[PDB]
């Protein structure tokens, strides 16, 4: 019965930047490893990063490298997700996700495969001018 | 007459010192005094 | 006597280039005592 | 003030054997990783070799296996490429780099990606009939 609940997005311009925020009802972080995945229409959905367990590895996609952050405050339980510099492309919708263990890379194995057990609502994030 | 001493073990600066009034005409008289400790410091660095 | 603390910080001092601020001296002439530090830059007499 | 030389290059027949030497300058050998880079008009510079810091792991590309090896020599503080039974398709621009740590394939990163601290101006070699 935990859910996982998502805040942030809405319309904003590109070239700005905003913080999507996952917080953790029942489970708590520093023990399960948190991830980030993006749908679009009329597409596949493709994760955005991870951070592990212990202390916690930062993972990026390809096409999100040196402009999206992910940091983990274990204050307020939340993982917050920073969007600097915005194109066009990224109109579409976020979910947060949790997998016990420390389960991205870890041998031959990503998170691009979609397998986690908590999920949540998502938010939507929009690009227009 | 004055009488110190400047040590320099581990990082660790020391202050011996003393104030006697009595000298008479020998500018090193004879006699027996202990140094009393004043202050310490603490600097670390080397000195040569 | 004493202890010794460790955690990684990937995530701080890493940078995507490289950090390079980051420093060691590797040639030296003679090993240092223990609680000392050197900042003196020289070069090092490798050969003859 | 750290100046990377090298020697070598020129017109060598296909089928032909040649000692390129790289020589550091201000910083010594076996402690850094120095590797070499190739560069033809028409195409983006790609690796050839590379040596590690200590002891040294040699590593190939798929194009220069089996043919091209490389060496380090203390005595002289010289890194020598030796490629033999040259194809027509390798006249090109030799560079040597060096760079700081255990750099070529230490983790999930490879030398593919040109971000060397130090550089070189380069020597030309020209197979041709």
């Amino acid at each position: 019965q935990v859910q996982l609940q998502e805040s942030g997005g809405g319309l904003v311009q590109p070239g700005g930047s905003l913080r999507l925020s996952c917080t953790a009802s029942g489970i708590a972080l520093h023990t399960h490893a948190t991830g980030w995945f993006r749908q679009a229409p009329g597409k596949e959905r493709e994760g955005v990063s991870c951070i592990s367990s212990g202390d916690g590895t930062t993972y990026y996609e390809d096409s999100v490298e040196g402009r999206f952050t992910i940091s983990r405050d274990n204050a307020k339980n939340t993982v917050y997700l920073q969007m600097n510099s915005l194109k066009l492309e990224d109109t579409a919708v976020y979910y947060c996700a949790a997998d016990p263990g420390a389960v991205c890379h870890s041998g031959s194995y990503y998170y691009t495969d979609d397998d986690f057990y908590y999920r949540g609502q998502g938010t939507q994030v929009t690009v227009s001018s | 007459l004055r009488e110190f001493v400047f040590k320099n073990i581990d990082g660790y600066f020391k202050i011996y010192s003393k104030h006697t009034p009595i000298n008479l005409g020998r500018d090193l008289p004879q006699g027996f005094s202990a140094l009393e400790p004043l202050v310490d410091l603490p600097i670390g660095i080397n000195i040569t | 006597t004493g202890c010794v603390i460790a955690w990684n910080s990937n995530k701080l001092d890493s940078k995507v280039g490289g950090n390079y601020n980051y420093r060691y001296r590797l040639f030296r002439k003679s090993n240092l005592k223990p609680f000392e530090r050197d900042i003196s830059t020289e070069i090092y007499q490798a050969g003859n």
